[PDB]
């Protein structure tokens, strides 16, 4: 009934590239990770995980179509605020509804509820992670939907230390759209799909600050701060 | 600071 | 002629236990840091190797007869200025003459000078190193010269930080007697041991400049700092 | 402020 128009189009093509860019299905640099071992014992190989979650989550942002205009102020703000967002969203590609994990090689690179535990986590906040895991797995959104859903999480003008919040609630309005639009012509099948994807969104919240809370104690227990990365203590810090 | 971060997304 | 006092000896007993309690000679837990990779490749396999060292330096130092009565403030001046020297010393100990490296397994934990330059590091650091590795080697120290001499440069009150530069100019002496007693005891043919060892304190320093100011400069590119480690950040640092 | 190693310090 309808067509993308060449703008919208472009920007898709923009970030599922920019995501191909920034994703690798083999998992290969996982080696170069301090090893796992299941106190907190896979809490240094999980903080490198993250590590270089966020610097692949950084490469995509600075591929999202308005983000590299932004004040280096609100890239990071966003980046801050969002990361965590991030890394459970693009963490769905590896997730496995067979055995409930993330297998990025295994039994190496498999990553279970215990393990996750073993680097300090609770499962307060595991416990609705897997949930929202599964049900995202089961709406198989085809990678287009996948990376919008990325790009509209990171552009959420909702954020803590965030200035132009007109400039950001902008930006993630045309990527609802061009999301909207794709669902509905691309899509077959999928009505309520899009109202589904944004309340995923609004569960991302409650895992955020969970994760927050769960990570501040974290952060102040030094013998387990000492563990982590200076970029994860950069991005996750208190830090005005 | 984020001085990592400034210079991440610095291109 | 003489024979050492009980007190002198027990300082022995507790420098070598101490010793053997923070250094592994199978080097089993390098396979717990980030894996090595021969632009600064190697830099997060050695900063690993390194925070590890210091960690084993502190644990050390707990033990040296003394240190644990000196006020917080002074015990991290000490180790903060003298932590480099320390993992030096102690270094010694995987140093091999042969190929001129430190093997702690091989091929994959044997470091030559190439190795440490892809961590940042230059010849105007690994010259003298070697150098000093070499001579150090050379003197066959006994265990117990080795942990004194460690010990001594430990206690160097001529540190910049140290507050009660008197209680620790006291100590180092204490240490050096037990040295020098022991050399003229035990050792037999070591007349000018003494000497070549405190000389081997001056060639410390000279060291630990080169490597704070190669350090530095390693310190401010934050795309490299990234990759050191938080304690290593924090020993290191110029954090006042 | 060398908050690891006034823990590590401590026993
Ligand atoms: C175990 C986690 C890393 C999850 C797993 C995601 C999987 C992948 C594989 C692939 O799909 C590529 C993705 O980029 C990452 C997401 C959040 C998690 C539960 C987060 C676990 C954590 C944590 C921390 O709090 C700490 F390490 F300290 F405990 C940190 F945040 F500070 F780091
Ligand atoms: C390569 C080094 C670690 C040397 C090797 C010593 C060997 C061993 C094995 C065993 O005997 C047990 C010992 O505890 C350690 C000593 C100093 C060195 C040249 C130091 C290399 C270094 C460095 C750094 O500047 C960085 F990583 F950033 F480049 C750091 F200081 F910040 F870390
Ligand atoms: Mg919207
Ligand atoms: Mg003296």
């Amino acid at each position: 009934s309808h067509m993308l128009s060449d703008e919208q189009m472009q920007i898709i093509n923009s970030l599922v590239e920019a995501h191909h860019k920034t994703y690798d299905d083999s998992y290969s640099d996982f080696v170069r990770f301090r090893p796992p071992v299941r106190r907190l014992s896979m809490l240094p190989h999980l903080a490198d995980l993250v590590s270089y979650s966020i610097q692949k989550v950084i490469g995509f942002a600075k591929m999202i179509p308005g983000f590299r205009d932004l004040t280096a102020e609100d890239q990071i703000a966003l980046l801050k605020s969002s990361a965590i967002e991030i890394i459970m969203l693009r963490s769905n590609q590896s997730f496995s509804l067979e055995d409930m994990s993330w297998s990025c090689g295994g039994p190496d690179f498999k990553y279970c509820i215990n393990d996750v535990t073993k680097a300090g986590h609770t499962l307060e906040l595991l416990e609705p992670l897997v949930k929202f895991q599964v049900g995202l797995k089961k709406l198989k959104l085809h990678e287009e939907e996948h990376v919008l859903l990325m790009a509209i999480c990171l552009l959420s003008p909702d954020r803590p230390g965030v200035q132009d919040h007109v400039r950001i609630e902008a930006l993630q309005d045309r990527l609802c759209d061009v999301l909207q639009a794709y669902i509905r012509i691309q899509h077959p099948g999928g009505r309520l799909l899009y109202a589904k994807m944004i309340q995923k969104l609004a569960d991302l919240r409650s895992l955020n600050e969970e994760h927050s809370k769960q990570y501040r104690s974290l952060s102040f227990q030094p013998e387990h701060s000492m563990q982590l990365t200076p970029l994860v203590l950069e991005v996750f810090g208190s830090e005005v | 600071r984020h001085k990592i971060l400034h210079r991440l997304l610095q291109e």
